[PDB]
């Protein structure tokens, strides 16, 4: 559904 | 005491069984008695052999009594893993497999030794892997010593429409991939590359141009084998900003952290802003990834261990150190476990550390129960105008029939620089006049046919300034239909026709000087340009007379450091070759001044496209990247009609055809 | 045997309110010049251990006052001593960079004070005081012989421990990027007149290098990571120690694409140019010593790597985004630690401080002191300094024992601080307390920064363009000028490249949707989506759609508004796709410009505010050349420091080397525009 992003 | 039991002699039926005999045996008989126990024909035993060292293990094939009155028996060997081709090297193991000190291997070698030499009897059971759970335990259970195969010094070898699945690591360009895939079809079976592991991006990205249907993947071959087995467990369960379609899946990466990543897609993000983001982050979309591992599957996207089939070497070994690439080659056909294994490499194998490494994949394909042998090939006898020397490596399943080594299909002359290691890994004709062989190629017949360019040619397809000139030339460009690609199945590939790669390196304008000012005679080399001389040892000296040329630049005919190569002498640096003969093995660098790389006639040297005709590289088959990476793509790889006998070959152990083993084999047309 | 009050003699008549009367208006019948507590009697001057809460910290002091004050109860005011842990800095005294560690018995002298009955006094101590000039053992002595020492004051004001009671300078630029702080530095110096260079720079981005390399051609740019470089540098020195178809060895390093962690050298061969070049490692090259041998002299002469020796200044970026990374703020005072220059320099984001505790900002604090190095930190907003942006971050200064060390600018604008205040160090900050400092130059404004430009669309593949127009304000007019008249220097007196030219003018490309959508947005002050077909209202001024109204395609066919623009910060975010005004100030230019969340966006141009439009936002001196990719240099630009602040700094610290400054204030204000 949903993710998040990283550096 | 050893005296000859077994009541009286074989009564000379024996000399129709052992015509040989008639060491000459003056008498035959069925049994003996050493010491006070008794044994006869076919029984297993143990030989007292030399002094302290081991004992060879035997079976009886002769009683008999030499001219001598002395008193023999004739035994047949069993072997040792260790006694094997792959001595020492019996300790590797590869994933909790390993040697098993009670099993052996049947020779068909035999000696004659003096009876006193008996220790006892050995009990030594044979079993087959048609048994099958226990049903072998059982026997080994009872058994002294157990075998399941044949240990033949020759190629070391330990021996016992329908569709195959490839797996190549360290692919560039797939010069093996598609020859293996080429030869496969002609056997009758289809073997595609369902997946291919390389490095180099370009290599990669010549391999999906002309094999579109693969799976590429750029990357360390450590990487994608944790990421198997990932891809593996994950595949099993099919499990700030809203995720879409994550395309891609990798273990590891540039300073990524170990662990699986994937290439996302963000709702209205667009292609730029795709992130590789880690399996954590991603926790919140499992459905997305869930989504994608199940498709991934049905495609067979990843490979899992019953489906790899066939699988291709050519780990680069440059022990511990940078050797790591087998040992991680091996560690992945442990985890898959396909029925054939192919691996070729360079000859120092067998001659580095003293063929170390032959016998760690030797070994590490029988520890884990493979049928395995190999063999030495010349990629000149298979019609390319040169002379390239290639270890070959061959493993199959039990299940599966062992392939062998096609035989040189022209006359070029071996000398046998096989490694003492292994001595008889070569396959050559032995002296059998079969000349119906085919005439060695030189430069000319490869290359004749080409159309003339300059140093600076900055065109990757340019049309042919002629027609097929020779048989060869005939071959070369021909269609990928004409051969068996099937690349893009039923239908025309793309560049059709066109004549594709055609470029030399561009020579830094005084080395375009030095080259211009080459003879272009036959045999012309440095040694041209004047500052010749001679010595007793022949040594370049300038003649002490002409002052130092300059170019049309601030250099010389840079001798520099052309005067001193082997210390002088060298005529190999600056110089051409001609059609008259053969470059012994093409390279990775095209570089005059040490190679003789240099084209006979037009002051260029040599273009890829030419390198890869030398290469057997079919013309219908494209490239990548600048002309200094083309050129290393086709450097390293396999001579592509090796790879097609080989390809024939195994097709035809694949399906089944063959016969009654030996190391090699034979074809008409191929 | 119970005494418990004051001796007594003549109280001094009085020159007792000529000294102190601040009583005399607290207050004070008299007082006296000694007291007897239990057996033992205490003058002046005397250093005292005094009783704390119960549990807590045995203060100590040197006593000031002895009096007595209405309702009795006599008094004793000594102003204290501090021990490392009392300090800002407490808990990470525990901290150990190389040898050196806090000394237990060691203080620092502040003047604050406070009144005491004499009931509480434990003891009295002997604190002896050092000074840093002196010997082997005239130092061991005086510490021997002796309960405690102090050779700095700490004032809690900056945290700063200091001491008690043309020309040239090296510079090392570690995380240099493309070394705004450095250059602004190296600018400030100018007018000290002091001549910093920059010997060597130390990033791992490639490009950074380029950008700084190309600013700054005579330099050792290396591109590689801290550690790598460290490791080097000692190897080095173990080097310079001994000697003091390969043809030639260029270069020389510690692998980074991790090698095997061994030295390397660059080597070229025979005929072949230098595309072909390779690493490899030392003992892969055979005795040949003349290489080997002549290179180290070589580069030895040529400092083309430092030696502990020879540092003047080093500063550092470290990004550090207990310890999680933050390595390399360990890493730095690792560097830091090897070199000894005379001066650090260290910026870093507010965020130290409130991380958890500015545990690494008290971690640079304490390691930088515990090397017994005069230390001083403090806050500075980028938009005082004259910039159109409020850019805040920390800065450390790491002067030496031997050395004076830089004070902070006061702010060159009127910009109004609020400051973001974070307890510890809600004393350290840079501005006018209350003062009518007057500078009135007015806060400078997005009009002021870029309004001489020409105008540039979507899509601009060249560097170097021409203004075709003149400064249009003292800004522009300023932003302007020949490294000559800026001093940039680092060319050989001859004019630098690029002169009067324009370069990096040129926004990033936005995917055709992007760029559409962006050309929707009105030219109207409060520019956003929000203006988009599909308008919405609601408690939040949340965006909901439109209705009645219906979507949209774009030529791809993908919707004018992307959803996401629906849904940020609950839809109440006013924040994507919009336009900035003339008159508008960034709060931070940032590493990246995309128009997704951020109002990026020119004012007038339907693009993305350019790299070189940021530069200036920055502060960047219009003839700095930036390399790479549009993207990667937008990031060189938003990492950057910015130029304004470093060289004000560059100034103060420029004094601070050739000693010339007052001392004890903690902070400055410079002559013209400095
Ligand atoms: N560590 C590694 N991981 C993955 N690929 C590697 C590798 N080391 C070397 N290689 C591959 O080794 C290849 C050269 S040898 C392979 C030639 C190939 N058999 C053919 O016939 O074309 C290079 O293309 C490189 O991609
Ligand atoms: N581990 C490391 N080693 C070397 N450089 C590093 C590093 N980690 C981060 N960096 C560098 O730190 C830089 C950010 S700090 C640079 C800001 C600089 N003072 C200026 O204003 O120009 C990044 O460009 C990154 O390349």
């Amino acid at each position: 559904q949903t993710a998040r992003k990283s550096t | 005491e050893p005296e000859f039991i077994g009541s009286p002699v074989a009564a000379d039926e024996a000399r129709s069984n052992w015509p040989k005999r008639y060491l000459k045996a003056r008498c035959h008989y069925r049994s003996a008695k050493v010491d006070n126990v008794v044994y006869c024909l076919g029984d297993d035993v143990y030989v007292k052999a030399g002094e302290n060292e081991a004992d060879y293990i035997g079976r009886i094939t002769e009683f008999f009594e030499g001219t001598d009155q002395c008193h023999y028996f004739t035994c047949r060997w069993f072997f040792r893993a260790e006694d094997t081709v792959i001595n020492s090297l019996v300790s590797i193991s590869v994933d909790g497999h390993k040697h098993d000190p009670r099993r052996v291997f049947l020779s068909e070698e035999k000696n004659d030794n003096v009876l006193d030499c008996i220790i006892s009897k050995v009990k030594i059971v044979h079993v087959d892997p048609n048994m099958d759970p226990k049903a072998k335990a059982q026997l080994i259970e009872s058994c002294d010593l157990y075998y399941d195969m044949s240990y033949s010094v020759a190629y070391s070898t330990f021996a016992n429409t329908r569709t195959a699945t490839l797996l190549d690591l360290y692919s560039g360009c797939g010069g093996m991939s598609t020859g293996l895939c080429l030869g496969a079809a002609l056997s009758g079976l289809k073997l595609e590359t369902r997946w291919a592991v390389d490095f180099n991006s370009f290599a990669c990205q010549s391999l999906k141009y002309n094999h579109p249907q693969t799976e590429v993947r750029n990357e360390k071959a450590d990487e994608f084998l944790a990421l198997l087995k990932e891809w593996a467990v994950l595949c099993k369960k099919y499990v700030e900003f809203v995720v879409e379609k994550l395309v891609g899946i990798c273990y590891g990466g540039s300073d990524r952290e170990n662990g699986i990543y994937f290439k996302v897609q963000w709702e209205g993000y667009g292609p730029e802003e795709d992130t590789w983001e880690p399996i954590d982050n991603l926790s919140d979309c499992p459905q997305k990834i869930r989504e994608f591992v199940q498709e991934g599957h049905k495609r067979k996207i990843l490979p899992l261990p019953g489906d790899v089939d066939v699988i291709c070497g050519g780990p680069p070994c440059q022990k511990d150190e940078k050797n790591k690439q087998m040992v991680t080659f091996m560690d992945i056909v442990a985890y898959l476990k396909p029925k054939y294994v192919l691996m070729e490499n360079v000859v120092d194998i067998l001659k580095f550390a003293d063929g170390y490494l032959g016998k760690y994949a030797l070994s590490c394909l029988v520890a884990m129960k493979y049928q395995a042998r190999l063999g030495m090939m010349v990629a000149g006898c298979y019609g390319l105008p040169q002379f390239r020397m290639r270890v070959f490596l061959w493993g199959a399943l039990s299940s599966m029939v062992l392939p062998k080594y096609p035989l040189p299909t022209y006359d070029v002359v071996v000398r046998g620089g096989a490694p003492n290691a292994f001595s008889q890994c070569m396959v050559a004709y032995d002296e059998t006049q079969k000349p119906s062989l085919k005439k060695a190629l030189l430069l000319g017949d490869a290359i004749s046919d080409l159309p003339k360019v300059q140093n600076h040619q900055p065109n990757d397809v340019m049309e042919y300034g002629g027609s097929p000139k020779t048989e060869f030339q005939r071959y070369i460009r021909l269609s990928r239909k004409d051969m068996l690609d099937w690349s893009f199945g039923e239908g025309a590939g793309p560049d059709e026709g066109k004549l594709l790669d055609h470029q030399p390196l561009r020579l830094n304008n005084d080395d375009y000087e030095r080259v211009q000012q080459i003879p272009v005679k036959k045999g012309a080399n440095f040694r041209d340009l004047k500052g010749v001389r001679v010595g007793a040892n022949n040594i370049v000296e300038w003649d002490p007379e002409i002052e130092r040329v300059k170019l049309s630049s601030g250099k010389p005919l840079v001798p520099d450091y052309a005067m001193s190569f082997i210390k002088g002498k060298s005529l190999k640096p600056f110089g051409r070759l001609w059609w008259d003969e053969t470059v012994p093995t093409v390279v990775t660098r095209a570089e005059p001044h040490n190679q003789v790389i240099i084209h006979p006639t037009q002051a260029r040297v040599l273009t890829i496209r030419e390198n890869a005709r030398l290469q057997g590289f079919p013309d219908y088959y494209r490239l990548f990247g600048p002309i200094k990476e083309k050129y290393i793509q086709v450097g390293n790889a396999v001579a592509v009609p090796v790879a097609r006998a080989l390809g024939y070959c195994l097709g035809q152990a694949y399906l089944g055809e063959s016969e009654g083993s030996d190391p090699l084999y034979q074809l008409p047309p191929s």
